[PDB]
């Protein structure tokens, strides 16, 4: 959830609400093929997922009744009258203790 | 997308635009800080002997944000421009670095 | 296209 892009930064900086930073490439959640994580780059949130909190290791999954169409959305978009969204497999990431 | 009455095929969204929803009468225009570049998108060609169109390839569903270090200021575009000396862009999708 | 997830249209 934290990054440092220049030498000698005093403190880790947190990834901004629209982005995320995983533990590493192997244990990363939805993150495409060529993308690697080395601690210098926060990655946007995939379409269908969203994030609104700072310094997060994973993006959150949009719930039924709402959708996320763009990339790196701080908030999910609410389905409008006349339409709906029903994804029964959508689920947030569960944390190991 | 499709904007005419009584059509046998839809129309492919051009480069610089996207159609995120279903049954749009018009294509949405990419906004500053984003771009769409689908080079295989094409319109159906009418067989003048049988009056049936064949070749349709759909455009883009969502716009691509400019990468880190790049920016875009115009709305309808297909590319990102790296900005010159003295300026930087540390976020994806910046309308001006 | 650095920092862009889900990949995207080539520049
Ligand atoms: C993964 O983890 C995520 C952690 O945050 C989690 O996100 C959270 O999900 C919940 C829903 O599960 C979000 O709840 C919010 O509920 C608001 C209202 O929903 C209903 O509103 C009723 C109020 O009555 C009005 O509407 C009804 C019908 O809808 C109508 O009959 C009335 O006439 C009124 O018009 C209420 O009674 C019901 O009980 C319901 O609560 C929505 O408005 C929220 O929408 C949000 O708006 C926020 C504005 O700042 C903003 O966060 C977003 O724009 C968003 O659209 C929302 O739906 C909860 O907000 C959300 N948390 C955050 C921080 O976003 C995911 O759900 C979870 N994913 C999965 C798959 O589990
Ligand atoms: C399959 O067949 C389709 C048949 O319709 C075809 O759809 C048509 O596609 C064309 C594009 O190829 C649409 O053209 C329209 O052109 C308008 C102007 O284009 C540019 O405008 C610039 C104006 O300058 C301003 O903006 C520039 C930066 O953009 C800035 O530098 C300046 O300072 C100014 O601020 C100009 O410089 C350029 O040279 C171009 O001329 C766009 O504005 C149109 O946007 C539309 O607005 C319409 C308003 O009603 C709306 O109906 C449309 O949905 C859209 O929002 C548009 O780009 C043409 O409109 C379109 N046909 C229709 C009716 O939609 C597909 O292209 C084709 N598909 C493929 C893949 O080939």
């Amino acid at each position: 959830g934290y990054y440092t892009d220049v030498d000698g930064l005093p403190i880790q900086l947190p990834c901004k609400p629209g982005t995320f930073m995983p533990f590493d490439t192997a244990t990363a959640n939805l993150l495409d093929t060529g993308l690697t994580v080395d601690g210098t780059q926060c990655y946007t949130c995939q379409t269908g997922t969203f994030n609104d909190e700072f310094s997060q290791p994973v993006c959150k999954a949009c719930w039924s009744g709402s959708f996320a169409s763009k990339r790196g959305l701080p908030t999910c978009e609410i389905a409008q009258p006349g339409t709906f969204t029903n994804v029964a497999a959508a689920a947030n990431a569960t944390f190991n203790t | 997308f499709n904007d005419e009455f009584s059509q046998p095929v839809c129309k492919a969204c051009w480069s610089g635009s996207f159609a995120s929803k279903r049954g749009l009468p018009t294509c949405e225009i990419a906004q500053p800080g984003t771009f769409t570049n689908v080079a295989a998108a094409a319109n159906a060609t009418f067989n003048t002997a049988t009056l049936i169109p064949t070749g349709l390839v759909k455009g883009a569903q969502a716009p691509t944000p400019c990468g880190m270090g790049y920016f875009q200021s115009s709305a309808e575009t297909t590319t990102c421009t790296a900005c010159a000396v003295g300026t930087y862009a540390d976020q994806a999708g910046l309308a001006a670095c | 296209g650095g920092g862009v997830n889900q990949n995207g249209d080539p520049v």
